[PDB]
């Protein structure tokens, strides 16, 4: 029976004016009674404004509350802190889709409160490894650079590596706008038994591009599938820490209780890492490598591993973290740890971006480790894998031939290289180059790839199986 | 600096202040801070060392009603030839440019071994012109700096890919670089070159290059000065 | 009330301060030095003194004001030089003829002796009035003709008495409102805490370009009115030219210069050209100083004043945004602000994050930068203003590895990066095209479609040409120019022409001090036409060397297109650019046969 | 230990030397396959001389 919540109980809250000190972003309390470690509290400023705070430390009758939105205006004489007695539980419901929430779970679409089906606790327990099952089907994105050559499975966790100024936010918006399931079926994926959903989380997102996400999703109809979690750069830091946890809790609820297929885009993971470093240094911890605390491989793992498909539930969670590489290097702690924890990566290249190619996805470095599980006969089309392989091979050959074009000359190249220059031209500026609102299904992208591959001869399309090649290339 | 301020701002003198081994002063500051168990900045130097160095340096310049001045020429020994060390780095943010003395130029016997590329004067652009010094000063300075930088890059390429593979740009750059470092930068310890003599030497040096490729000099200045041999 | 318990540098611990609040201004010492509470430990409060802390004795009084670090907003704010705490430097020098700033000087920030001509607004007695409402107007300058007097935000009530039209000093009562029994008197000015951003009804999308006048910026990496921008602090680059260009030619209704961490003589710089620079966009030769207030903060001033300089400047910019005026804020070096934050955290014994910088560095730069965007000003009547934050960054070691730039890049939409390869070769404004970016290109498509339809296309074409030629150059520098195709040679030559005659801008020349957007668009058209005709002609067998020698004339025409005087008018310059384009087409048609 | 550039160890210099290493590596490969083409033509010309 569902009626087992037993939430009708009333828990009175103690409010203390016994503030003993203020130290930067945290408030120390002197006479707390049985404090909880991660409890959320409400501060009542002397001017009357109310601020949330999360307990960071609990000594004997002493609790250190780290306060959202700063600590200015707090005096040790008049302010009061109300202890809620529970951690940052969030209200979840099947109709959170179409709602845009703050990074603290408060709706910011001028709508009502969530009207929870359950107050699911944040940062929930880890998925039992014995319950996980391998990803087995493709999640579509509408981007040829990702659909054809870096295909994402239904449980895969694949980041989008990028840098400052590159259009990774617009790529995220496009993916959220055009994602879905691949196979055509007698019933649409908008039903009540084969449904799909998206949870978009923005951390440290700029106000301009936050408004861009809001307007883009509310206007293009993707909102009815999307629960958006905006967090401005000037929003509280603890809010940035909790935002991906809110998004992943919502995704867990939907996928593993409503049995939806949920795609999770965690944009600006580097901003989340900066917030995490700020929180770590707030607790007088000594910074680890590159100033980042040494334990965030664990925290990034907790964020990322809340994904994959499971034994008993038809739902699944697919994550696409998006992180900006600072100074454009993989050796930085954030991309390194994300590569440790996640399957593959998508690369957004500055060189492609400067050429006017959108999306500027560099496919030579980008890899989907478990792409092979998303492609097949009942999974997209039988030619997906070998067409992707052939595209990669001919693109690499084209880049090498472009290197030799200025060293040995155009006429000194081999016939494959002459074909490869123009293949690379057509590839980058027709196939990779896809409009910001151009939604290409996986089959449309596949046959565009075939049209690109039809220029080459039979003999040296050698990385396509001769059965597929003789069934597709020759007409 | 207090005695300099007395004379310049009270006795209306023109004081040239020289503060040798600012690095030793920063070492003393580091020692005091370490004895204080304070929060150490970069390389162990105090976090406030920028403020102290600025309090020292900023005691210069002129004032509205008093006809004196204080001209600071601090000398700091970069501990390991590195300008990125906290002492020179924090000095750069306060001082207007710097005069850089290069170990490499000293090893070649060049005196003074002033390295053009890292050295700077952040208010040279307003002390030169038509009414002060000569009207070619800024253009010839910019051109010499650009040609010296091109010479360094071309020398690196020549070290890597040889002399023959270089263009005429690079070969002219090497020739200009060597005549530069051996005649213009090189100077006697007691040789007082007026700015006009140095400008004439600079023009004689630039006349290595054809007039067409002296692109950092305005065409008026170029036409008026290039042929004045 | 309170008494000092400990002094160690600017940090002062005062006991018997049980009532103090966070970031509350206190009067430290018998001289009444200005300082704010930073930490509270019961009755002991840590105070960072905004002036020189020498001479403080254990036990002298510390009286707490009860108000945070606030800035006075009203008439007289324009044409004025301020420090970080907004102490009027000119008024200080006239009150005390000393060349120095006296310790504990408490001159009012805005002059109390000037009588302003006040024109009452729409509201009358009995009308309910809210925060941000314009209840009157004041003629401040011949350029700021209508300085609108706004009711302070977070203040509302029923109007019970509004002064009639006349001349009023800054302290005279103007408006007397009644809220619920508590009755407040309002004057020409009001104070607003520099830490809290001034509220607005709604933040719009900044969609109109902020014309700097530099061709590389306005062409490849444009900024918008209300955007956020990062510039290198190296002089000769946009650090010194773009500031003057934005103050003298941009469509900003006001300018707020915040020189935090400035050198002593470079401060004396901007205090003499700004009084001697004039505007033409107003229809009369008027000084920029009527549009500008300066926050002068030399490096030898206390570190807390350095930190507060940026906040007081952005609060002034917000105040002028709330009047419906597009105001541009120029921060001389946010890197110096970051170093001030680092020093303060060092004095506080906080754990640093990276290279000593405080962990909240990114949070503080975000809380500063996102006070920029275009907004619908609070209260009635409906109006729209914006704050274009144009903040420069001094790099550390000449690379982007320094934490200040790394934190900045996660906030700013526009980043005009520096290129020491261009700076060392004296190719100004020396903006690194490869790494510089502007996220306002998409937002500006609406502006371009209305005015210059092909502008985004040509900008993308130039970026593509520059990138292709950059990779071609990095190949050539190892291999050489022997084996390149003729098309590769055209790419290299066209990119060299672009870098030398479109991107490069003198800034100190009358013909190119400010390149108008139409002139920039026409120059992009000319250069892209050169590249397109050269590629088309070489595709038809024409040898590139012969074509180059036979079209050196049109190459020189394209090169000298930059020499057109913008003062000749858009019509004349556009006609002459059309003549140049027709001449190029005819010449290439002739030489291709 | 081994040949050294004897350069100022900083993050700026680290990035500079990483870029220099990548450029030198790609130049080595570039000249290697250029030399492969040249030696292929060289062997061809040697056969022409021989017969």
């Amino acid at each position: 029976k569902k009626a087992v919540e037993q939430g009708f109980n009333v828990k009175p809250r103690l409010n203390y004016n016994t503030v003993s000190g203020v130290n930067g972003p945290l408030v120390i309390l002197e006479k707390v009674k049985f404090p909880r470690y991660n409890e959320i509290v409400n501060l009542t400023l002397p001017d009357g404004t109310v601020r949330q705070g999360q307990v960071l430390e609990i000594r004997g009758d002493r609790a250190i509350v780290q306060v959202f939105e700063g600590t200015s205006g707090i005096d040790v004489k008049k302010t009061t802190v109300e202890f809620t007695g529970e951690s940052l539980r969030i209200p979840v419901s099947e109709d959170m889709l179409g709602r845009i929430f703050d990074g603290s779970g408060r709706p910011i679409d001028n709508g009502p409160k969530v009207f929870a089906e359950d107050y699911l606790d944040i940062n929930g327990s880890p998925i039992n490894p014995y319950a996980r099952i391998y990803p087995e089907e493709m999640i579509s994105t509408g981007v040829s650079a990702i659909d054809t050559m870096n295909s994402i499975a239904r449980g895969q966790k694949i980041p989008i590596f990028s840098a400052s100024g590159l259009p990774h936010n617009e790529i995220a918006a496009q993916i959220c706008r055009q994602a879905g399931l691949v196979r055509p079926t007698k019933d649409v994926h908008d039903g009540h038994e084969e449904n799909f959903s998206i949870v978009f989380a923005a951390m440290g997102v700029n106000l301009e591009t936050a408004r861009f996400f809001k307007q883009d999703f509310e206007e293009n109809g993707s909102l009815e599938r999307t629960s958006l979690f905006l967090n401005l750069a000037n929003d509280p830091t603890i809010e940035r820490i909790i935002t991906p946890r809110l998004a992943l809790t919502t995704a867990e609820y939907l996928a593993y209780q409503t049995e939806r297929h949920v795609l999770t885009i965690l944009t600006d993971m580097s901003s989340y890492a900066d917030a995490l470093r700020e929180v770590s240094a707030a607790r007088e911890e000594v910074p680890g490598r590159r100033g980042y605390p040494g334990y965030m491989y664990t925290d990034l793992s907790t964020i990322y591993e809340r994904a994959g498909r499971v034994e008993g539930r038809n739902g699944s969670i697919t994550q696409i973290p998006i992180l900006t590489m600072p100074n454009d290097d993989i050796t930085h702690p954030i991309p390194d740890l994300t590569g440790y924890i996640t399957e593959g990566q998508i690369f957004v290249d500055r060189q492609l971006h400067n050429k006017g190619i959108y999306p500027p996805i560099n496919v030579l470095p980008s890899l989907s480790r478990l792409m092979k599980s998303a492609i097949g006969e009942g999974m997209t089309r039988k030619d997906h894998g070998d067409v992707s392989n052939q595209l990669y091979a001919k693109y690499a050959i084209g880049k090498d031939a472009a290197a030799m074009k200025a060293v040995v000359g155009e006429e000194a190249l081999s016939i494959e290289d002459k074909l490869s220059l123009e293949f690379l031209e057509k590839f980058e500026k027709t196939f990779i180059t896809q409009g910001a609102y151009e939604d290409r299904t996986v089959f449309e992208s596949l046959d565009q790839a075939w049209s690109l591959l039809r220029i080459y001869p039979k003999e040296m399309l050698n990385r396509i199986s001769p059965k597929i090649l003789d069934e597709f290339y020759d007409r | 600096l207090t005695t300099a301020e007395y004379l310049a701002y009270q006795t209306e003198r023109h004081v040239l202040t020289i503060l040798t081994d600012m690095s030793s002063y920063a070492d003393a500051l580091r020692e005091v801070s370490a004895a204080r168990e304070e929060v150490p900045g970069r390389r162990g130097y105090p976090g406030y060392m920028y403020t102290d160095l600025s309090t020292i340096y900023e005691r210069a310049g002129r004032v509205e009603g008093r006809n004196g001045s204080i001209t600071q020429i601090p000398i700091l020994t970069m501990p390991n030839d590195d300008i990125t060390h906290p002492i020179p780095d924090l000095t750069g943010y306060i001082t207007e440019g710097q005069i850089f003395v290069d170990r490499q130029l000293h090893n070649k016997g060049i005196y003074p071994p002033i390295n053009v590329l890292p050295s700077l004067s952040r208010l040279m652009k307003s002390a030169i012109g038509e009414g002060m010094t000569r009207k070619d000063h800024g253009d010839v300075s910019n051109q010499l700096y650009a040609k010296y930088a091109i010479g360094k890059d071309a020398a690196a390429m020549k070290a890597v890919v040889g002399e023959e593979a270089l263009s005429i740009e690079d070969k002219l750059s090497l020739e200009f670089l060597e005549k530069f470092e051996k005649t213009f930068i090189t100077q006697g310890a007691y040789e007082d070159r007026t700015v006009f003599e140095s400008l004439d030497q600079a023009w004689s040096l630039l006349r290595i290059y054809p007039k067409e490729m002296l692109n950092r000099i305005s065409p008026k200045i170029l036409d008026e000065f290039y042929d004045r041999a | 009330y309170g008494a000092i318990y400990s002094v160690s540098g600017p940090v002062v611990i005062a006991e018997n301060m049980i009532g103090c609040a966070m970031y509350e201004l206190v009067k430290v010492g018998h001289d009444n030095l200005v300082g704010e509470v930073i930490r509270i430990d019961g009755d002991k409060a840590t105070i960072q003194v905004y002036e020189e802390t020498a001479g403080l004795t254990v036990g002298d009084p510390v009286l707490r004001t009860g108000k945070p670090l606030s800035v006075e907003l009203g008439p007289g704010l324009m044409e004025t030089i301020y420090d970080g705490i907004q102490r009027p430097l000119k008024a200080i020098k006239e009150e005390s003829q000393s060349i120095y700033i006296p310790r504990g000087i408490d001159t009012p920030a805005l002059d109390r002796t000037i009588k302003w001509q006040f024109t009452p607004g729409k509201f009358q007695v009995g009308d309910h009035i809210s925060g941000g409402d314009i209840y009157g107007s004041v003629f401040e300058n011949s350029l700021i003709s209508s300085h609108k007097i706004l009711l302070p935000p977070r203040s509302r009530g029923t109007i019970t008495w509004i002064a009639p039209a006349g001349e009023y000093t800054l302290d005279e009562k103007i408006l007397e409102v009644e809220f619920d029994g508590k009755k407040s008197d309002f004057t020409l000015y009001h104070t607003w805490p520099v830490r809290v951003p001034r509220p607005v009804t709604e933040k719009l999308s900044a969609d109109y370009p902020l014309l700097t006048g530099q061709r590389v910026l306005d062409a490849l990496f444009p900024c918008v009115q209300g955007g956020t921008t990062c510039i290198p602090g190296a002089f000769g680059c946009g650090k010194t030219v773009i500031s003057q260009s934005l103050s003298k030619y941009s469509n900003s209704d006001a300018i707020i210069y915040v020189g935090c961490g400035e050198r002593g003589n470079e401060m004396a710089e901007v205090l003499m050209e700004f009084p001697e620079l004039y505007t033409e966009m107003s229809g009369t030769k008027e000084p920029i100083m009527k549009r500008t207030t300066l926050v002068a903060n030399t490096s030898n001033m206390p570190v807390a004043a350095r930190e507060a300089s940026i906040y007081t400047g952005i609060t002034l910019a917000e105040y002028f945004r709330d009047q419906g005026k597009n105001v541009s804020m120029i921060a001389d070096s946010s890197s110096r602000w970051a170093e001030a934050l680092r020093e303060i955290s060092g004095r506080l014994g906080e754990m640093p994050a990276d290279q000593g910088f405080p962990a909240y560095l990114g949070a503080k730069l975000a809380s500063f930068y996102e006070r920029a965007g275009k907004a619908v000003a609070l209260g009635s009547p409906d109006r729209t203003g914006s704050v274009s934050i144009v903040a420069a960054v001094s790099p550390a070691g000449g690379d982007f590895s320094d934490p200040v730039t790394t934190a900045t890049l996660g906030i700013t939409q526009v980043f005009w990066g520096l290129d020491k390869k261009l700076a060392q070769r004296k190719h100004f404004p020396s903006i690194n095209t490869s790494v510089s970016y502007s996220k306002y290109t998409n937002v500006l498509n609406k502006f371009y479609d209305s005015n210059y339809p092909e502008f985004p296309v040509l900008r993308d074409r130039m970026k593509e040409i520059l990138s292709n030629a950059e990779e071609l150059e990095q190949v050539v520098q190892l291999v050489g120019k022997s084996a390149l195709s003729d098309s590769d040679k055209i790419t290299l030559d066209v990119a060299t022409l672009i870098k030398e005659d479109f991107l490069q801008q003198n800034g100190y020349s009358t013909y190119d001090a400010f390149c108008p957007i139409w002139k920039t668009f026409d120059m992009m058209r000319a250069f892209i036409s050169y590249h397109d005709e050269a590629q088309k002609a070489v595709a038809n067998g024409a040898n590139w060397s012969k074509l180059a020698d036979s079209t050196g004339d049109v190459k020189h025409a394209v090169s000298s297109s930059k020499f057109f005087e913008p003062s000749r008018g858009e019509k004349e310059v556009h006609g002459e650019f059309e003549k140049l384009l027709s001449t190029m087409q005819e010449r290439f048609a002739e030489s291709t046969d | 230990s081994g040949n050294r550039e004897q350069v100022f160890p900083t993050r700026m210099t680290l990035g500079l030397m990483k870029t220099k290493l990548k450029g030198a590596n790609q130049g080595y490969s570039l000249l290697k396959r250029k030399s492969e083409a040249l030696t292929k033509r060289f062997r061809d010309i040697t056969k022409r001389i021989d017969d």
